[PDB]
């Protein structure tokens, strides 16, 4: 989520 | 949450983050604001710095990385803190 916006809860698409 | 007119823009991290990023296997001195989102990313995920039911809180007192960030912990929703902690610890090129 911090790159592209992604979103999700798990620490990968958060982190993302 | 990067732009992507800016994924793309070259960094300079000073010394502590670049220990961070040479531990998870990078070997570069330039990088590119995606790519130090992405091994600190990993940084975190090889060393289980993150809760496990709570997976969003990083606690990182005991790590480098509570040196580098200057907090004992953070949550991975507050984004405009961590880029002000990543860019704290870089420098952008113009
Ligand atoms: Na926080």
């Amino acid at each position: 989520g911090l790159i592209d916006g992604t979103e999700g809860t798990d620490f990968e698409s958060m982190w993302r | 949450q990067i732009p992507a007119s800016e994924q793309e823009t070259l960094v300079r991290p000073k010394p502590l983050l670049l220990k961070l990023l040479k531990s998870v296997g990078a070997q570069k001195d330039t990088y590119t604001m995606k790519e130090v989102l992405f091994y600190l990313g990993q940084y975190i995920m090889t060393k289980r710095l993150y809760d496990a039911a709570q997976q969003h809180i990083v606690y990182c007192s005991n790590d480098l990385l509570g040196d580098l960030f200057g907090v004992p912990s953070f949550s991975v929703k507050e984004h405009r803190k961590i880029y002000t902690m990543i860019y704290r610890n870089l420098v952008v090129v113009n």
